RNA sequence: UGUUGCUGUUAAAGGGUUCGUAGUUGAAUUGAGGGCCUCUAAGGCGCAAUGGUUUAGUCCCAUCCACUUCGGAUUGGUGACCC
RNA sequence: CUUUGUGGGAAAUGCCUUCCCUCAACUCACGGCAUCCAGGAAUGAAGGAGGGUAGUUCGGGGGAGAACGUACUGGUGCGUCAGAGGUGAAAUUCUUAGACCGCACCAAGACGAACUACAGCGAAGGCAUUCUUCAAGGAUACCUUCCUCAAUCAAGAACCAAAGUGUGGGGAUCGAAGAUGAUUAGAGACCAUUGUAGUCCACACUGCAAACGAUGACACCCAUGAAUUGGGGACUCAGCACGUUAUCUGACUUCUUCACGCGAAAGCUUUGAGGUUACAGUCUC
């Protein structure tokens, strides 16, 4: 049976982190790899400006405000949340 | 609404304070124009000289003719109307005899078939007008 | 803004209950909402409740078995006192025989039986019946 | 609700769950303040130092790396502004609408906008004269 | 007084704009808000069938040769004028509420 | 006249709107402790033991094979679980 | 002057050791000793307020400058010739000094149809051609920043439809007043032909509307279905734009199958007039 205090997954999927039982982040991590070296470089996923490295004038991200839009031709690793 | 503070009490009295005055079940307490106005000063009762008899009319819904009497208050200088309210003892009232005169019902409103009168004679000169009436005393002329 | 914690709180278990709902959520948390639960539960109108932790504020989350009808809040906790324990368990409740109104003293948060027990009175809190 | 004029949003900016610091950071408490004083040089305010951090190093927060956030670093190295960073927009906000309504003032809306800057920064003054940060013959004019 | 109509007889619903503007009438020159007045679309013909089949004997590159054009407008009414020509009409209660849209 | 205990869509009554001082009202945290003995005091979604042929069960197995909606078979089986 | 990625390999009784031997132009290991020198002990970060950054984000939001569109009215030129305006019917009115009408061109002023919606933006009043330009506002996204800075309001301040008033510019259209013709028993009437103020713009006043949703503001809880409007989630203004499925936050509203409930009824329904005699969230008029 369901319950408020144990809540479904199914159903938190969907919601809101503001919405949200725990009201945790909605926002994780990226190793994101210059192509123009090799030099992994931390990047996050709701960037909101652009970072570079000296090994890149390739960039990493776009400024854009959606999250980011990463740089083709660039190795993409997904760190956890967590 | 209202306001359920605890400092709160000093908006409250301001406001009652402010909306008595659009009661005038406040007004004709409180107020020294409502007692002005009224012609006995506010007393029970008050003494005049009967001036002349006036027949007055009635009101459209029933016809009839009012005995009524033009007196004058020795209390105030004023003048007045007021109602015979016995049969056939307009008679018992003549000029220029001391008369008493009262209030009758509501006192804020004329009464019906009779426009502006409020006022009924109870007594002819200290005599019981009904007394005179339903037969017990005779009027003095004396 | 919510001006009284108990009125945002108790405004959701009255109309969860006249709708017969069997658990109801509660948006914030106090020390105070916690007695106010745990003195209906062990008269037993309630079966259970958690309190969940967020780390900012907590939110309380109830078990209702159904056996309330109202549980209300006196809003500017007026004073009451050894006396007048007579007077307000008259006013606003529908019973003596099982009406309860809740009130805080010195002493902690107890029911107005307990308070005439103990000979002290103090400011309401809230009722239910 | 929006403080001044109609508004509701919930666009907003949430926590962490675990207030403890990530596996992939093993940066130490000193590198970490070093990079703020060292970025703060610039003339940077700690609202996009707390940005080139996050996104650069993969710093959860300022917070849970160091003891401390972003504004006791600086002040304890003596590079903090005496001016806070909420103030000091608005009243540049404030002066560019004053620019704009000296050659325009025939322009409705940029006025009466005016009108709720200045009353929000006397609002801001006010708060900083009780929570002493600001000094107490402080005034916007 | 009483609510009769829950829109007010507009398509404008409360609390967005609170004036539309006024627009002329092609009947008697009333102006009303847009959104009160009567819209139709007319698709007037330039010649009736009876007169169409004549004309089209004397047509060879028209008619036949292309299909005859139609005025075209949008008229705008007043409520008054509207009712008084008869093609809006009063409803039973059940019937006032119903909407087809801006199909015919 | 409604503090206890009033009303304001249409009946008497929400100010044309916004800013804003006196005034009124204002979120959460600091935390109200424990053990050993007796008591059939209760619950048990803990548990060693040992009980129960269907004196109670279901998965596996046996025999059929029934194209597909039969079954029974005994010690079945530290199995499952029940007093 | 190798090997050089990192765990892997070897070998012990998850760990140790050996071996590979720790990359971002300084990175990793070891040593001298030379320096400089208090500083990391703070409650938290409210589906409470303020601020930041980003999508050349979103919109009949606001100001400025420059062009564009037909029509109305007038003028001019080129042609035609007798009626034309206008109404229920007429007449006022305009015509051989050529009207009406057609085409061409120009002048002046206003306005921006259709598309334009049970749509959008703005605090409200209100806001619609295009290009350029100036300063803003809301929504959204964020593990950035601040830490109670709030809510509502006597006093006081700002904004405010149309008509009105002052001064200057403009004056095409419509048009109170006025004039004329009808209609009528009577008729500046309602109607018709005209026409001044006004209608437009700049700078001042006025603050008087059915300024209405006849519904004060902020906050919590509250169900049924299908859509729409923005943002977010799963070469050449271009790693783009639209649509479909699903989800979410923010706005406007419909069920003409809106749940409970309320109300005298009409009606109101997460968008309250509901959660109120079981009468108390807060403030104000």
């Amino acid at each position: 049976d369901s319950d408020l205090s144990y809540p479904t997954v199914r159903s938190e999927r969907m919601k809101h982190k503001r919405r949200r039982l725990v009201q945790g982040p909605n926002s994780y991590f990226m190793d994101v790899k210059c192509p123009g070296c090799n030099a992994i470089t931390i990047v996050y996923s709701h960037a909101t400006s652009e970072v570079q490295c000296n090994g890149c004038a390739t960039k990493l991200c776009r400024p854009t405000g959606g999250k980011a839009m990463l740089t083709t031709g660039c190795g993409f690793r997904k760190k956890a949340d967590h | 609404t209202k306001a359920n503070g605890q400092h709160a009490a000093r908006k409250l009295v301001r406001l009652r304070r402010k909306n008595r005055w659009a009661d005038k079940g406040w007004k004709k307490s409180h107020t020294f124009v409502a007692q002005k106005a009224n012609p006995f000063g506010g007393s029970s009762h008050a003494k005049g000289i009967v001036l002349e008899k006036i027949g007055v009319g009635a009101k459209q819904p029933n016809s009839a003719i009012r005995k009524c009497v033009r007196v004058q208050l020795i209390k105030n200088d004023k003048k007045i109307i007021a109602f015979v309210p016995n049969d056939g003892c307009l008679h018992f009232i003549e000029e220029n005899d001391e008369v008493l005169v009262s209030g009758f019902g509501r006192s804020g409103h004329a009464v019906g078939d009779i426009p502006g009168v409020r006022f009924k004679i109870v007594k002819v000169s200290n005599v019981g007008l009904y007394a005179l009436y339903r037969q017990k005393k005779e009027k003095p002329r004396n | 803004t919510m001006m009284s914690v108990l009125a945002n709180a108790l405004r959701c278990i009255a109309s969860a209950e006249r709708r017969g709902k069997r658990q109801v959520l509660i948006r914030p948390s106090s020390k105070v909402v916690v007695k106010f639960l745990q003195v209906m539960q062990k008269h037993g109108y309630i079966g259970e409740f958690e309190i969940i932790d967020d780390h900012r504020a907590g939110k309380i989350v109830v078990n209702l078995n159904g056996r309330l009808n109202k549980c209300g809040a006196i809003c500017p906790r007026f004073d009451c006192t050894t006396p007048d324990f007579e007077k307000w368990v008259k006013n606003i409740l529908p019973s003596r025989q099982f009406g309860f109104v809740v009130l805080t003293t010195s002493l902690g948060i107890m029911d107005h039986e307990e308070a005439r027990a103990r000979n002290t009175g103090g400011k309401v809190l809230g009722f239910f019946y | 609700v929006r403080m001044q004029g109609v508004g509701h949003g919930k666009s907003a900016s949430s926590l962490p769950f675990c207030r403890t610091p990530p596996s992939w950071l093993k940066i130490a408490s000193r590198d970490v303040i070093d990079a703020v004083c060292k970025l703060a040089k610039k003339g940077l305010t700690p609202s996009r130092i707390g940005m080139q951090l996050r996104d650069s190093m993969g710093i959860a927060q300022v917070k849970n790396v160091t003891g401390r956030k972003i504004l006791r670093i600086l002040k304890h190295k003596g590079m903090a502004p005496e001016i806070p960073e909420d103030l000091y927009c608005l009243i540049k906000r404030a002066t560019e609408m004053r620019k704009h309504l000296e050659r325009n003032t025939k322009d409705r809306d940029t006025k009466f906008r005016l009108i709720l800057v200045e009353s929000r920064i006397h609002r801001l003054a006010r708060y900083y004269k009780r929570v002493k940060q600001l000094p107490p013959t402080w005034k916007y004019e | 007084m009483t609510t009769k109509r829950r829109n007010h007889g507009r398509a404008k619903p409360p609390c967005s704009r609170g004036r539309t503007r006024p627009v002329h009438c092609f009947n008697c020159g009333r102006l009303a808000p847009k959104d009160k007045a009567v819209g139709r679309f007319v698709v007037r013909r330039m010649l009736d069938q009876a007169s169409a089949r004549d004309v089209a004997e004397a047509s060879n590159v028209y008619g036949a040769g292309f299909p005859m054009p139609k005025l075209y407008m949008k008229q705008r009414f007043c409520i008054a004028c509207a009712i008084h020509s008869r093609t809006v009409r009063a409803r039973p209660t059940d019937m006032r509420k119903r909407r087809f849209t801006t199909k015919v």
